[PDB]
């Protein structure tokens, strides 16, 4: 009782480390993605369809978003949940859905349990910039312009506190109240909206992770001497 | 001689706030040279140099997209990939000089890429033209 319970202690110890030292990160990362948000707003507030106009009803399309490169407690593991659980209800069919799949944790889930997934954004990144989508945001609104969509849809983060977050579904190339780059830029929308959340989602999971381990050392610490 | 605001503008963030003395722009049926107590006006433009003089230093504009917007008073263009005198990378352009033209000749046969990449070729172009004006 005095040798592999230092490990325990050393190794609690150095997660310790690299937790608080990410959780200054998902801070300083993802708030940053608030200034990269809201500066869209300006353009993303400029503002019977080419067919974006409501129609039925056959097959649809998922834009489902998440981390890729993920440490962000729960809020990535609960987007995937609500996937899976609203299109359990919406799947009695093998139409089967098809999801454009950001991220690359949500990625994976979608080619270990078949989904499947017609298209897999690579590596997200945090900025996200302006030549980073404009594929599958352009194609995803691609396959309802000509016309295997009958509607499109992301699976969003959405950001409220930094502190929360909500699995939230909203519905994109079926609008509601030659220029569908709204529906481009709807999709920067999110992809913006659920990096914040995804960090916002971060430093609350290295606080607490932080936190948690300090704790959970001091319980440790005790078998370090008394025998 | 008088002002009016031309603020050409990227998705991402604003691009030429400063106010303008006289605009000139390239539209798709005809040329638009923005000025100052114009009607209503509004059309899909070209990926045309829309180079808005803010104090007669005169430059070409990096444009290819974005619609138009045009009252007594101001002009806000909603421009797809924009940019300054200065950000044009004429390094860029280089690499489409070696990339998209290099490659417009392969296959054909059904319309294609001489509207995906020759339109290509005048973004490519762009960046090494307007790329000279950077002062």
């Amino acid at each position: 009782g005095m040798r592999e319970i230092k490990r325990r202690i050393r190794s609690v110890k150095n997660t310790r480390q690299i937790t608080k030292a990410m959780k200054m990160v998902a801070a300083a990362k993802l708030r940053r993605a608030q200034e990269t948000a809201e500066n869209a707003r300006p353009y993303a507030d400029k503002i019977s369809h080419p067919m974006l106009e409501a129609r039925p009803v056959k097959k649809t399309g998922y834009m489902v978003i998440t981390s890729d490169r993920g440490l962000a407690g729960p809020y990535n593991a609960n987007i995937l949940r609500l996937v899976s659980k609203t299109i359990e209800e919406r799947h009695q069919s093998k139409d089967e859905y098809v999801i454009f799949a950001v991220g690359r944790k949500g990625r994976d889930f979608f080619k270990k349990r078949g989904y499947p997934v017609v298209e897999e954004v690579t590596g997200i990144s945090d900025t996200p910039s302006l030549t980073e989508i404009q594929d599958i945001a352009q194609s995803a609104i691609g396959m309802f312009a000509d016309e295997t969509f009958d509607k499109l849809t992301i699976f969003y983060n959405e950001f409220v506190s930094p502190i929360v977050q909500r699995p939230v579904e909203k519905q994109l190339l079926p609008l509601t109240s030659l220029l569908p780059k709204y529906a481009e830029t709807l999709i920067y929308s999110a992809l913006l909206d659920a990096k914040a959340s995804e960090f916002g989602a971060r430093m609350t999971a290295m606080g607490n992770a932080t936190d948690n381990a300090t704790e959970m050392l001091e319980t440790l610490t005790l078998q370090f001497n008394r025998a | 001689m008088a002002t009016v605001q031309v603020d050409i503008v990227t998705p991402e963030r604003k691009v030429f706030q400063g106010e303008a003395d006289i605009v000139i722009a390239r539209g798709v049926e005809g040329e638009l040279g923005v000025m100052a107590g114009h009607i209503p006006l509004v059309t899909p433009l070209k990926t045309a140099p829309v180079r808005i003089k803010q104090g007669d230093k005169e430059t070409l504009i990096a444009v290819s997209g974005g619609f138009l917007e045009v009252r007594p008073d101001k002009v806000n263009i909603l421009a797809d990939t924009a940019e300054l005198p200065e950000e044009i990378d004429v390094e860029r352009a280089k690499k489409a000089k070696a990339r998209h033209e290099t490659i417009l000749k392969r296959l054909d046969k059904t319309d294609k890429d001489y509207l995906r990449h020759k339109r290509a070729l005048e973004r490519a172009e762009v960046r090494l033209q307007v790329a000279n004006s950077k002062s």
